[PDB]
């Protein structure tokens, strides 16, 4: 379960670096729609991250 | 056409094994989207700027 | 032994739960068609 | 016009029975459920809701 | 005139056929797609999710 | 019994937690409506809070 948290997480950090590459220059648009991809990742992030230290 | 019928019939059973959310929770899971959209937003224009 | 029909009793309303559980569904569909 | 009048019946005949037809689930559906009600409270009120004497 | 009206049908009636071929693999499939639904989650139910009694 | 309760007001909890950012901002309405849910989950807890010490 550890593992996978963190597979997780690694996709959303890449939308968010990959995000971190849009805003720039005035395109606003584009980030926008690379950020709510990520909330599907980080409900997973949330989901899971409880449950390991439930677990511990 | 009867088949549709029986399509029907197992897809009536569908809505009630898992009852479907309720239209509050619709109109509240999309209402709190455009906030986290935002306020990840929010840090994001402050950030950049 | 009295003590047995609570577990008797108990399952005849199962099976109500599940024919109840049946006569819903039917209303359903016919309501789509 | 006869040909014609007599078609007419059965368009208003066919269409009269499908009618007919859908009513009869809607109402077996709901003798169902209230057949199927009867015997759930019947027995509920005879173990610990309907009168002193009861299993309960 | 009756060569040419016969062939007529004969364009109809296989233009019709096939059109009927078509639609009936789409409702198989959709078919098999509700059925190879119910089983998967009718059990779900049964494990955790549809009540108490549930074997998890 | 004990195990029962705590999901109960977990439930109510969720729907107080997510209650606690409609409010905010001006918007009352939505903040009364999930107020009025968890009443629903409350009248349970008080029923079966009260049980629990009472077996004990």
């Amino acid at each position: 379960t550890e593992r996978q948290r963190d597979a997780q997480q690694l996709i959303a950090q890449r939308w968010y670096e990959k995000a971190q590459a849009a805003l720039d220059r005035g395109n606003e648009q584009l980030a926008r729609e690379a950020l709510g991809q990520r909330q599907s990742y980080q409900s997973h992030t949330e989901a899971l991250g409880k449950s390991l230290g439930e677990q511990r | 056409e009867r088949i549709e019928t029986k399509i029907l019939e197992l897809e009536a059973e569908r809505e009630l094994l898992n009852p479907p959310p309720s239209p509050l929770d619709k109109k509240f899971e999309q209402w709190e989207e455009q906030q986290a959209v935002e306020a990840t937003l929010a840090a994001m224009k402050a950030r950049r700027s | 032994a009295p003590e047995d029909l609570l577990e008797r009793l108990l399952g005849e309303m199962e099976l109500e739960l599940i024919e109840l559980r049946r006569a819903l569904a039917q209303t359903i569909a016919t309501f789509k068609s | 016009a006869l040909v014609e009048q007599v078609r007419g019946q059965l368009q208003k005949l066919e269409r009269k029975y499908l009618e007919l037809k859908s009513q009869k689930n809607l109402y077996l559906a709901r003798l169902k459920s209230a057949i199927a009600a009867q015997k759930i409270e019947e027995i509920a009120g005879n173990l610990d809701n309907a009168s002193a004497s009861s299993l309960f």
